[PDB]
């Protein structure tokens, strides 16, 4: 009389397929590659000039003496 | 990798000869562990074929899922894979108390 089969309790679980955690997608992206790209070349100019001006001021030095 | 799919070709190939249909509850078992083999065929045809492939993780992150089934083995008839089950008179022996919140839970 023990036998298995119960009375209730069930899923069940699914045979779904999906995932679409999507992402920021469609023209959303190409738009913080560009921007923080020149965001670099921003930051040039603050100092490759900045150390031009440094560059002349070592070159000073030299020019001064050596009479 | 078939512990129940085969015996399933024989005692099906010999019931035939000798006039019998099997009892009723026999039948849903062969059905269950009949599709639970294709669990561990679909398994293994996938991660295998993917390390010939060359790729290491899925290996193992499915085998330490797959421990979870053997225990039914072990449970119900008599060893880890090699199990002689099913017979020409049906099921050997009733799965014992238990067995059916497991794969509900396993599932």
């Amino acid at each position: 009389k023990q036998d298995m089969p119960p009375v209730g309790g069930y899923g069940p679980i699914d045979y779904k397929r999906n995932l679409p955690r999507r992402g920021l997608s469609g023209y959303s992206m190409f738009a913080v590659g560009i921007g923080a790209l020149l965001f670099g070349y921003w930051s040039m100019m603050k100092w490759n000039r900045e150390r031009r001006r440094l560059q002349i001021e070592d070159f000073e030095a030299r020019i001064a003496l050596m009479p | 990798v078939s512990m129940m799919c085969n015996e399933q070709a024989y005692s099906l190939a010999v019931e035939k000869l000798l006039n019998i249909q099997p009892p009723p509850r026999a039948q849903w078992i062969r059905v269950l562990f009949g599709e639970i083999t294709r669990l561990l065929n679909h398994i293994m045809a996938v991660t295998t074929h993917a390390l010939d492939i060359g790729a290491m993780t899925p290996f193992f992150w499915m085998f330490e899922e797959r421990e979870k089934m053997f225990e039914f083995y072990e449970r119900v008839s008599g060893a880890r894979m090699h199990a002689a089950y099913v017979r020409p008179g049906g099921v050997h022996q009733d799965l014992p108390l238990g067995l059916m919140d497991d794969i509900y839970e396993f599932s």
